[PDB]
């Protein structure tokens, strides 16, 4: 069925769509939490 | 024997130390004299008070909000179908899984819990709540597929039936298949 | 702790967007969701005897623990929602014109191509 054929096809647009977004914001709370820590602990240890 | 106060009340807590769990809101001070039960002599003694008071934020961020994010998660996944015109999977396997799993933070998280047989704390009460939920929901899920496979003995549901259904559709904001509607047609 | 949570926060987000077939009903997704959910709780929870437990302010690690269980909840909503969108095809009725344009310029950005008998039903 067309009809049925389209809202396949939107729905796999869709998916991908969510596939990219989810990824950037894990990459950004990972790296970001994590790198933002070690700068902190990394100063404090050569300035002291 | 007479008590002492300070500026701030009457046990001093300039130099207290913050605790991590409690908070001090104030203290209180009472001299009373008590009769010996014996002898008709008195005794002096000092009553000191403190009020404590707990601070929820960590019981709040650890235990209630990942219990209720996964009741709310099973809840949507018991109620929902792929196709209409299918047949259903059991369902029982996914609330075994959920009691399974909320079973196991509740109990191993216990070396904080209460555990008092006097009373039902409020937590105590909040997960009992999300256990009967999950298990009754576990059998309305299993009379959904009941109702369906009614349909392989051959008898038409009854009028009266097929007459609240048709109502009670456009408030649920549900919708008749296109094949449905075809076979009416023919 | 850090390694091991964010390798399997990866896998499952991998895993709910990923389909075998495009023109194919999809599974619930919701028990790999909660069997996540159950996994990362054990973790935190089972090695808490280190852990600082404290109620005055929310630790490096208590946020970082946090954001990875909201995108795996929110993850398994939003891998719902593409299932409704694909059954609505039963009712009969066809996307809107607005609707199917939109979807043809997002797609080369999306890198997504047409499936072969999509093609041949617009042909014939
Ligand atoms: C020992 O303590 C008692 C506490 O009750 C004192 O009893 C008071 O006695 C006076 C008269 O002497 C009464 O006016 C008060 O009403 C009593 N107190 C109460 C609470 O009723 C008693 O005086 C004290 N001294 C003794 C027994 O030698």
């Amino acid at each position: 069925n067309i009809v049925e054929l389209e809202w396949d096809w939107v729905a796999a647009v869709l998916e991908r769509v969510f596939l990219i977004f989810f990824t950037i914001c894990f990459l950004f709370s990972a790296i970001g939490i994590n790198l933002y820590g070690w700068y902190i602990w990394y100063t404090e240890n050569h300035f002291l | 024997y007479f008590p002492r106060t300070f500026t701030n009340g009457p046990i001093g807590l300039a130099n207290f130390l913050e605790n991590d769990a409690w908070s001090v809101l104030g203290t209180k001070v009472n001299r009373e004299e008590k009769k010996y039960t014996c002898c008709p002599v008195n005794y002096t003694l000092l009553h000191y008070d403190v009020v404590i008071q707990r601070k929820p934020l960590y019981y709040v961020l650890n235990l209630i909000a990942p219990t209720a994010v996964i009741t709310f998660i099973s809840i949507i996944g018991f109620f929902t179908s792929s196709s209409v015109h299918d047949l259903r999977q059991e369902k029982i396997t996914l609330g075994i899984t959920t009691l399974l799993s909320m079973s196991i933070m509740i109990f191993m998280v216990s070396d904080k819990m209460p555990s008092t047989s006097t009373c039902v704390p409020l937590i105590a009460l909040f997960y009992t709540l999300m256990i009967t939920i999950i298990s009754v929901g576990t059998l309305a899920a299993s009379s959904v597929i009941f109702v369906q496979k009614l349909g392989s003995i051959g008898n038409p549901p009854a009028s009266k039936t097929m007459k609240w259904t048709h109502r009670i559709a456009p408030f649920v904001l549900i919708q008749m298949p296109l094949v449905m509607k075809q076979a009416y047609a023919k």
